[PDB]
């Protein structure tokens, strides 16, 4: 029934599968194009009961990390940045002795020509 | 009108109306034509209350017009011998295939 | 945000299960449905004043 | 584990119909059915009522509005 | 509901820049967008196709939640149900035997509750446990 | 409460109690307020039964 | 009836009782009563105010028989305690010349005592465990215009009365929605505010010149840049002094130093109790509108159509920069998440101050948008699942709070002399006013605040009308009768 | 005439029933304290 | 008797009080339910009827013991001062609970309910046992 | 509650519009807090309704609604033109 | 010197003893907590104090109310244009207003 | 939406600047969609019976 | 005139069809011919209003073969109809009973019973109209009309009425007045009376007339109660409301004005009234009066009346409800001040003359514990008018008092000049009270006893000023 819902998109509501078939100029063709795509869907569909592997995935809308999470961000890496940082201060007060301005270009970030 | 009290029951449908504006300045002049729908429930399919029921376009009132929907119980067979179930082929199909004029 | 879409084999994940392109494919195999390659997935507008 | 799938998927499409009316069955399978059920009422009445009820019912269903 | 403008100004005459009146094609009704403006048919489709652009974009920055597809079986029971696709019946309840009467579309699974069944392979908890504060224990709010 | 819908049962003897016959006070399906004489019981049976 | 003329000022004392405005404008919108009294003389006549402003307490001078009731802080201490401002709406009540009223709630009181204790924690540390549950502060939440900022407010009032240290961050999207954005200077991979961060520290500095100036600095090189004539910092005061007064550009990156270090050294410290206040920590905590910089514009060019890069062709949307990634935040949460640090109490509240979006949205037109500047955030916050902090509901004000915040603001208003003043009469009544606010606001407090503005526009209310008519009509018929 | 299909009610559109008690109640009041005085 | 309004809002009211998602199937638009309570019902915040102000109580109380005189409802208090009508069977005796009276629902739950309504218009299953 | 939406958020937090719907419970010697009402629209449907001829709208059904709960309430709303209906398109 | 929780007059006394006994009776919405209690009390009793205020207010306004054309009062009502179009009536319509009769009528009557 | 797997693309962008600065051309000649063009106009709209709008398919 | 088009149906109504129909019957001139009209109404689903009530009540009354049989039954046919009886309707139907006396007694009793009850029913009904609109002074006239009419049948304003009317009056001028009007209705115009200054009115002796047994005995029948609960009424009036005045009167000289008028009735008092006075002492702003006040309202309580005569019926009563109970004396405990020379308790009937420090202070408290044991209350067995809750206001009362000793203001530096050893008695003090309080619980554990939020606040702060006092030292 999941995998039957998911290919029927808007042929199925309120529990009716519902197939309008009108390609063909007389009903006794609609008929027979109705019985065929009918029994076509309901054979695509039984692939649910070959395996697990043909039952559709189910949709969850995951959350994105809560802000908890997301705090540990600040922290990761937070003895080796804090080494570095305490190396690279060396590095910018050298420099402000030959700018008025120094830049983060200049001190760790790369920017090339 | 009441489906409880009588059989077959009148319901009643919204008229079908289509105004015109045009020159005369203007004038606003509309075609009508009202609908009335009858409805006969039956728990079995007789072909001589089908027969009688569109016997009646013959003797309809004067300059009305009337057209039959019929829905029916009908046996449909789900052979899985021409539709049956397989496993999904080793190659997949892919968008190439669904393409346009692809249908063709 | 740029991406490129991606997609997992059932066999790959722990628990297989079938995938929702697998299922678009088979709908669109069974009511020879087009999909256009170049649709973008930044426009998805709803007529508002209609829905 | 108490019935195999089929017994149960039988159960499911019986109890789905739109009015589930109950079956004409023969005299010798009455009386079983009203045996068993007549065994079976004692383990669903209250206490107060598992010896003695002014009807085979009294005690199984708690909302009903009698009268009097 | 919504106080902004959603349609065109009408052209019956040559405005002024008045006390309660502006110039048609001011770089102030749209965001400034009317410089690219005829036929007010045109003109007000043009109108709709910025106002949804408009409603798109907040709607999916109200969006703070992704789709990941997961087997059934790693699923809550909630979610084990058959779920009907969107307008083809009516707005399904999570579970009203639970006093849970809410849109199951609707719901939104945080990331530290599913570590089990995402990323299976990873031994380590990439995303620490959830801290969820205890209702039952005497604090400010409670003292008073 | 294994059941989707109602389940029928024999035809007992009962009196009416009440009838809305106001279409908005019985909106479909139809409902009749009858007590039956075994049990006493009061229930509230569709009109079709 | 001119008893105005008979009224004599009260001795002025404080800043509320300076506030009042001359008899001519609160005639008749604050009656005056009269009193005789048997001095030296059987009759005696005083002519006084029914209503007088609500008194002007300390912290401390407040009580618990005090809930539910307004009071007052004078100008000088509201320059003293906020020199950093006052986030959110607050300071919407209090133009020059208006006296700066404070509702005095419940979780107001709460929160006084539990700042009280904190004044000294070391002893009462188990009382403070207990309360926060172990976490590490509170974060208030609520819906909009409930009370949050005030309440925050309230809080560094009481911290800074009681001379503790007081890191205040008011409206936080200063810090989250600034300006402009700048990667920091000496943390790689992490990025600035500069204008925010600048302003910070001269506020910060200004509010807690004291306890900064008796500060002594632990860990930070001394031989920190300086230009000519300028000392080298020695106390954390100094320290933001010349983090934060400096002449452009050379102030980008020394705020960078120098709040790395301040936050430092606030983490160091294990024995003074520092309170940080933050209005609207959800902003801290999930994300910052600022974009991480496309590639193209730090790996450099030599000509356009060489690499066919689209930089200037199309616009693009970068992943957001997390708030956890600026240096002020990565001090914050450093200190918060560590353990090993019961020295800093938390006390932050959450905003909803968004614009707003119900299913559909046109363009707001610009001169009549009262969220013109509310923040293009609609995404949800659910405090205890977003912040390790014990989350604290507030709702609208219950009527004894609504009562009195609203005779506080209209008699207050009018006794100023910036209400109806001698058209009290085109008014209804304070009941009937109470009432209607109440509907229209539904005891909101930013809904109250509005209502009360919006009563100039009420043109259903027959009760005046109706008055005077009665009144006329019986002096009619007095007179008809005298002649 | 422009403002012929509004209601007569709604010409002065009269307001502020709830008063008229009221004052009728009050007018008698001080009528009683007004015999009282004189007495 | 009652106006048509009236009688339309009652029949809603009675339809919604029998309604059954599971008696609801393969039926059209009447098998959705009574939109506003179905909607009010589904809305969380709703799940929470908050109790009388504190205020409101110390009224009543203060009135039914240390006066001697019960506050009445509207529907009780007898407005004719030269007639004196029967009290309404329901004068005061319906609860308030937000989860039924008013309604108040999500904008995108009543836009997926009236979407859902349009289009499963002819998704009914006329002939049935 | 007006169409599943707060009053002050359906329209737009404008006091003079409001007003209006209060109108037939202050004509009425009424507390409003006495009584839930919800409102609901059968006309041309709009992003917004804040504006003076809908608050009209508003306040004659519920100066309706009031008059058939409560008869005698029928006397102040007539009187003040509540029940009044304009012929104005 | 700590000022005092308990109640600090008759009245507010009262008034706890009531919120006691209601809280006993265990009707929905009271608190339970004596602070919260007290509280509750307090601010009732400041509700009634400014009541009583705004009856004062307005007994003194009355009298202070002003009723010709002057200085922020002038009849903007088309009085001048229109002339009277307020009504106002002396008699209580019979079905929704009373005033007692008068009792010299009363006893012209009984007599 | 559920894009052609491996093919780059881009979600719906949040900020209006990205729409508004964007390279979307604006309707200019008629407007034409893929059922309406046998109704002609709006106020031409030809039908072919007068059937009930109301009216249902069973 | 029957409605046939839609605008005759958009005007027509039965309760407006009320207002012809009176009019018509006001027109006719013969009650036979008003009769034919008023079957029409009743025929017709014409609501019956209380004008017609009025206008067949006077035109039959006045018609001449009518029998007061038939006017009583049509009066009641239109009460049973929606007829709102109106006070010149029980005029009408009051001055034919009066002059009915050829009917049975039983019957003539009845009816003036019923007519008494219409009389009742109008006072309540009409009190609750007026007292929205703060009309003191009519409903006083309204209320003089009523009790004026029910003097000729005897019975006057119930107690019920007067308890509303005074719970609802606003200043102290007209609570007075009703209450001294409620004793004056209760006695024979001619009986004697006290007259009280200040006030220049007279009180007369209601017990010479009350009710009582004459002779196991009710609580409930003796007369006393209702008076009781009508001046309890009045005390509880007076402290949960603020009048106002164009000349305030003081609360002092009100309450003192209250108890001349009790003293001077002198009726048998009552647990609840003792100690709702009792409570306004004790919550008194005054010092140097609040002591007096509380001796005299004691030595009331402890006497039972302060009546002059009949001292049999004051120990029956003592007998019966137990007057100044743990309530009381507890109130009485915090009331009284510390430090004041007079005595605590009272020896022999005491009069309370006068006490001859560290030694000063322990014999006010064992003077404290003298008196609680004398009452002897807390043995007194829980009954379902007072449950034992009642019983820790001693305790409150004991804690307030060592409270007042700790401080020397009272609901207004830390502490006095003292001693260490007086701080230390005091500490003393404070344990065997909190230690008595566990006894007290252990004993009455089985309907599980609460301490008082007074009783546990004045115990810490007895022990604050005692630790400033240690800091200081
Ligand atoms: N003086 C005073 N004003 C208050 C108090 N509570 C709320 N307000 C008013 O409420 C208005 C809005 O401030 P808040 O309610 O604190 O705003 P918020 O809590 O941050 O909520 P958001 O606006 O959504 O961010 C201010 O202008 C205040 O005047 C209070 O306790 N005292
Ligand atoms: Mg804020």
């Amino acid at each position: 029934e999941r995998r039957l819902r998911i290919l029927a998109q808007h042929r199925v509501g309120m529990g009716v599968l519902k197939l309008d078939a009108d390609k063909y100029e007389d009903q006794a063709d609609n008929v027979t194009f109705g019985t065929t795509k009918l029994s076509e869907l309901l054979a695509d569909a039984r692939k649910a009961q070959l395996g697990e592997e043909y039952w559709p995935s189910v949709e969850l809308k995951v959350r994105k990390p809560s802000g908890q999470s997301k705090a540990h961000y600040s922290l990761i890496d937070n003895e080796r940045i804090e080494k570095r940082s305490r190396e690279l201060y060396e590095k910018y007060r050298d420099a402000k002795k030959r700018s008025l301005f120094v830049t983060p270009m200049e001190t760790w970030l790369e920017v090339k020509g | 009108y009441d489906p409880h009290t009588s059989w077959p029951h009148v319901e009643k449908l919204e008229p079908w109306v289509r105004m015109a504006e045009f020159w005369t300045s203007t004038a606003h002049y509309e075609f009508r034509k009202f609908f009335r729908v009858i409805i006969c429930k039956l728990p079995f399919q007789s072909t001589e209350f089908e027969k009688r029921m569109y016997d009646i376009r013959h003797w309809l009132h004067r300059q009305t017009s009337c057209e039959f929907h019929t829905i029916y119980r009908r046996n449909v067979i789900h052979d899985s011998a021409v539709f049956p179930t397989e496993h999904d082929p080793a190659t997949p199909t892919t968008h190439e295939h669904h393409r346009m004029f692809s249908f063709a | 945000g740029v991406h490129r879409v991606g997609y997992t084999h059932p066999s790959t994940l722990p628990v297989p299960c079938a995938q929702r392109w697998d299922l678009r494919l088979a709908r669109a195999r069974i009511f020879q449905e087009y999909i256009e390659e170049k649709a973008p997935g930044a426009w998805q507008l709803e007529d508002e004043r209609s829905m | 584990r108490a019935t195999t799938d089929a017994i149960r998927a039988a159960w499911e499409g019986v109890m789905r119909e739109d009015v589930v009316r109950l079956p004409d069955v023969t005299g010798v399978v009455a009386l079983y059915l009203t045996l068993v059920c007549i065994r079976e009422s004692g383990r669903l009445v209250p206490e107060e009522l598992k010896e003695l009820s002014s009807g085979l019912e009294d005690g199984v269903r708690p909302g009903v509005r009698k009268l009097q | 509901v919504s106080t902004g403008e959603f349609d065109h100004p009408p052209f019956q005459f040559r405005q002024r820049h008045t006390f309660n009146t502006t110039p048609l094609h001011d770089a102030n009704r749209f965001g400034g967008r009317t410089a690219y403006l005829k036929d007010p048919r045109t003109v007000q489709f043009n109108v709709d196709v910025w106002c949804a652009q408009q409603t798109l974009r907040k709607r999916w920055k109200q969006r703070d939640w992704e789709v990941i597809e997961i087997p059934f079986r790693l699923v809550p029971r909630e979610q084990q149900r058959v779920i009907p696709e969107l307008y083809t019946d009516i707005p399904q309840m999570t579970d009203p035997a639970r006093n849970d009467f809410s849109n199951i579309r609707n719901k939104v699974y945080d990331r530290e509750e599913l570590q089990g069944v995402l990323f299976p392979a990873a031994g380590t908890m990439l995303y620490p446990p959830l801290q969820r504060v205890d209702k039952q224990a005497m604090t400010l709010d409670k003292y008073l | 409460s294994s059941a989707e819908q109602r389940i029928a049962g024999g035809p007992q003897r009962a009196v009416i109690i009440q009838y809305h016959h106001q279409p908005f006070f019985n909106p479909e399906p139809r409902l009749v307020k009858v007590a039956f004489q075994c049990d006493g019981t009061i229930m509230e049976v569709p009109i079709s039964d | 009836k001119s008893l105005a003329a008979m009224y004599m000022r009260p001795p002025v004392t404080c800043y509320t009782d300076a506030c009042e405005a001359p008899v001519a404008m609160w005639d008749g919108a604050i009656p005056l009563k009269e009193t005789r009294k048997l001095k030296n003389g059987v009759p005696v006549r005083t002519v006084s105010r029914t209503y007088s402003h609500p008194p002007q307490l300390t912290p401390t001078q407040l009580s618990f028989n005090d809930i539910n009731s307004m009071y007052c802080v004078g100008n000088d201490e509201l320059i003293q305690f906020f020199p950093e401002g006052l986030g959110g709406r607050v300071f919407q009540t209090m133009p020059p010349g208006h006296p700066r009223g404070f509702l005095y709630r419940k979780e107001t009181h709460l929160l006084n005592l539990f700042v009280d204790k904190v004044q000294h924690w070391h002893t009462k540390r188990s009382v403070l465990s207990s309360l926060t549950n172990g976490r590490t502060g509170f974060i208030v939440d609520g819906p909009t215009g409930c009370g949050k900022s005030a309440l925050m407010c309230q809080v560094v009032h009481f911290a800074r009365s009681r001379n503790i240290v007081t890191l205040y961050v008011p409206d936080a999207k200063v810090w989250t929605h600034g300006e402009w954005c700048w990667p920091s200077t000496i943390l790689p991979g992490f990025f600035d505010a500069p204008d925010a961060a600048r302003s910070f520290l001269k506020y910060f500095a200004v509010a807690n010149r004291a306890t900064l100036t008796s500060w002594k600095l632990r860990c930070t090189p001394k031989d920190l840049p300086t230009e000519q004539g300028e000392r080298q910092p020695q106390n954390l005061y100094e320290l933001c002094e010349w983090g934060h007064r400096a002449v452009a550009p050379a102030s980008i990156d020394r705020q960078s130093v120098c709040v790395k270090f301040l936050m430092d050294e606030l983490s160091e410290e294990k024995k003074l109790p520092v309170v940080i206040v933050v209005d609207g920590w959800n902003l801290f905590s999930h994300e910052t509108h600022f974009r991480y910089p496309h590639p193209d514009f730090l790996r450099g060019l030599a000509s356009f159509n060489e690499s066919s890069t689209d930089i200037d062709l199309y616009p693009q949307e970068l992943p957001r920069i997390p708030a956890s990634r600026l240096s002020f935040v990565r001090g914050l949460n450093k200190m918060i998440l560590s353990g090993d640090d019961p020295n800093k109490f938390f006390i932050t509240c959450t905003t909803r101050d968004f614009k707003p979006f119900d299913g559909i949205s046109g363009f707001p037109n610009v001169e009549t948008d009262r969220f013109a500047n509310s923040l293009d955030e609609y995404a949800p916050y659910d405090p205890e699942k977003d912040s390790h902090f014990h989350p604290i509901q507030i709702g609208n004000f219950d009527e004894y709070e609504y009562r009195s915040f609203l005779r506080f603001l209209i008699n207050s208003g009018e006794l100023a002399g910036l209400g109806w003043g001698p058209l009290w009469h085109a008014s209804s009544d304070f009941e009937r006013k109470l009432y209607k606010i109440g509907f229209l606001s539904g005891r909101n407090p930013q809904g109250v605040v509005d209502h009360y503005h919006q009563e100039l526009v009420w043109r259903y209310d027959y009760q005046r009308t109706r008055q005077k008519q009665y009144l006329l009509k019986r002096r009619m018929e007095g007179m008809s009768r005298g002649a | 005439d422009k403002y012929r299909r509004v209601p007569m009610l709604l010409k002065p559109q009269q307001g502020g029933q709830q008063y008229f008690n009221h004052f009728l109640i009050r007018s008698t009041n001080d009528r009683l304290t007004q015999q009282d005085v004189d007495n | 008797e009652f106006d048509a309004k009236g009688r339309e809002y009652v029949q809603y009211m009675r339809e919604f009080a029998r309604f059954d998602p599971r008696k609801s199937r393969g039926n059209g638009q009447k098998g959705f339910p009574f939109r506003d309570a179905y909607l009010t019902k589904m809305n969380e915040a709703n799940q929470k009827t908050p109790p009388p102000t504190l205020e409101t109580i110390m009224d009543r109380a203060v009135r039914e013991h240390h006066q001697h005189a019960r506050i009445l409802s509207p529907l009780e208090v007898q407005r004719d001062v030269g007639r004196l009508e029967p009290i309404p069977s329901y004068a005061g005796k319906i609860n308030a609970d937000r989860s039924v009276f008013p309604f108040q629902w999500k904008t995108e739950d009543w836009y997926e309910y009236e979407v859902a309504k349009v289009r499963n218009r002819r998704f009914v299953f006329e002939n049935t046992e | 509650t007006v169409m599943g939406k707060p009053l002050s958020l359906v329209l737009d937090n404008k006091a003079w519009l409001m007003e209006m719907v209060l109108m037939p419970f202050d004509e009425a010697n009424l507390d409003y807090r006495d009584f839930d009402v919800h409102i609901v629209s059968e006309g041309h449907a709009m992003p917004s309704i804040a504006n003076e001829i809908a608050a009209f709208a508003l306040r004659m059904a519920v100066a309706n609604a009031l008059v058939k709960l409560i008869p005698l309430t029928r006397i102040p709303l007539k009187k003040s033109g509540l029940l009044s209906v304009d012929r104005r398109r | 010197m700590q000022k005092l929780l308990s109640p600090r007059t008759a009245r507010h006394a009262r008034l706890f003893r009531l919120a006691g006994k209601l809280a006993d009776s265990g009707s929905p919405g009271v608190p339970k907590s004596d602070g919260e209690r007290l509280v509750w009390v307090n601010s009732h009793v400041r509700r009634d104090k400014d009541i009583s205020l705004s009856q004062e207010e307005e007994r003194i306004r009355e009298l202070m109310m002003p009723l010709e054309v002057g200085e922020n009062s002038f009849a903007a009502n088309g009085q001048a244009t229109h002339g009277n179009l307020f009504y106002f009536r002396e008699y209580p319509m019979y079905p929704g207003e009373y005033v007692p009769a008068e009792h010299n009528t009363l006893s012209s009557l009984r007599d | 939406m559920q894009q052609i797997p491996g093919k780059v693309d881009q979600t719906p962008f949040e900020e209006d600047q990205t729409w508004l600065l964007h390279s979307i051309p604006v309707q200019q000649l008629e407007m034409h969609h893929h059922e309406k063009d046998l109704q002609d106009l709006p106020f031409i709209n030809h039908e072919q019976f007068p059937r009930s709008l109301e009216w249902n398919a069973p | 005139l029957e409605p046939c088009t839609p605008r005759e149906w958009l005007q027509f109504s039965h309760r407006n069809l009320a207002y012809a129909y009176n009019g018509a019957l006001r027109a006719c001139h013969s009650l036979p011919s008003m009769l034919l009209l008023y079957k029409e109404m009743k025929q017709r689903g014409v609501k019956v209003d209380v004008d017609t009530m009025n206008v067949l009540l006077t035109r039959a009354a006045r018609h001449e073969h009518i029998q007061v049989d038939d006017v009583f039954l049509l009066f009641d046919e239109l009460v049973a109809l929606g007829a709102r009886p109106d006070l010149a309707a029980a005029e009408t139907l009051h001055t034919v009973l009066s002059h009915s006396a050829s009917m049975p007694e039983e019957w003539r009793e009845a009816r003036r019973l019923q007519l008494v009850e219409l009389y009742n029913n109008l006072a309540m009904e009409e009190v609750e109209r007026l007292a929205p609109h703060r009309a003191d002074r009519l409903l006083k006239e309204q209320m003089k009309r009523f009790r004026g009419n029910l003097q000729q049948l005897g019975s006057g304003l119930r107690p019920t009425v007067y308890c509303r009317y005074l719970h609802t009056t606003h200043t102290a001028a007209v609570l007075l007045e009703e209450v001294h009007n409620f004793l004056w209705e209760l006695v024979p115009n001619d009986h004697p009376a006290m007259e009280i200054p200040a006030l220049q009115l007279r009180v007369p002796f209601v017990a010479s007339v009350l009710r009582r047994p004459s002779v196991s005995v009710s609580r409930a029948e003796f007369g006393d109660t209702d008076v009781c609960a009508v001046f309890l009424a009045a005390a509880e009036r007076m402290v949960d409301a603020d009048f106002d005045d164009q000349r305030p009167v003081s609360e002092r000289r009100l309450f003192l004005s209250l108890l001349t008028m009790i003293s001077y009735s002198g009726v048998l008092y009552t647990s609840d009234l003792m100690a709702q006075l009792m409570e306004m002492v004790k919550y008194s702003n005054n010092d140097e009066t609040r002591d007096s006040d509380a001796q005299r309202v004691l030595r009331y309580a402890l006497r039972g009346s302060s009546a002059a005569q009949d001292s049999a019926s004051r120990t029956l009563w003592h007998s019966v409800e137990k007057v100044a109970d743990c309530r009381v004396v507890g109130r009485y405990i915090g009331a009284r001040n510390p430090w004041n020379p007079i005595r605590v308790c009272f020896d022999e009937q005491g009069v309370f003359k006068a006490y001859p420090t560290l030694e000063a202070l322990n014999m006010r408290w064992d003077d404290v514990r003298r008196l609680i044991e004398c009452t002897g209350v807390l043995v007194t067995p829980p009954s379902e008018r007072c449950p034992q809750q009642q019983k820790m206001e001693v305790f409150t009362g004991m804690a307030v008092y060592l409270r007042t000793v700790a401080t020397g203001r009272r609901y207004e530096l830390f502490a006095e000049g003292y001693d260490f050893d007086v701080w230390v008695r005091l500490f003393s003090l404070v344990q065997e009270v909190r230690h008595d309080m566990e006894k007290f619980m252990a004993d009455h554990t089985l309907q599980c006893v609460e301490p008082e939020f007074e009783c546990w606040e004045a115990l810490l702060v007895t022990l604050r000023c005692a630790l400033d006092f240690c800091v200081v030292q």
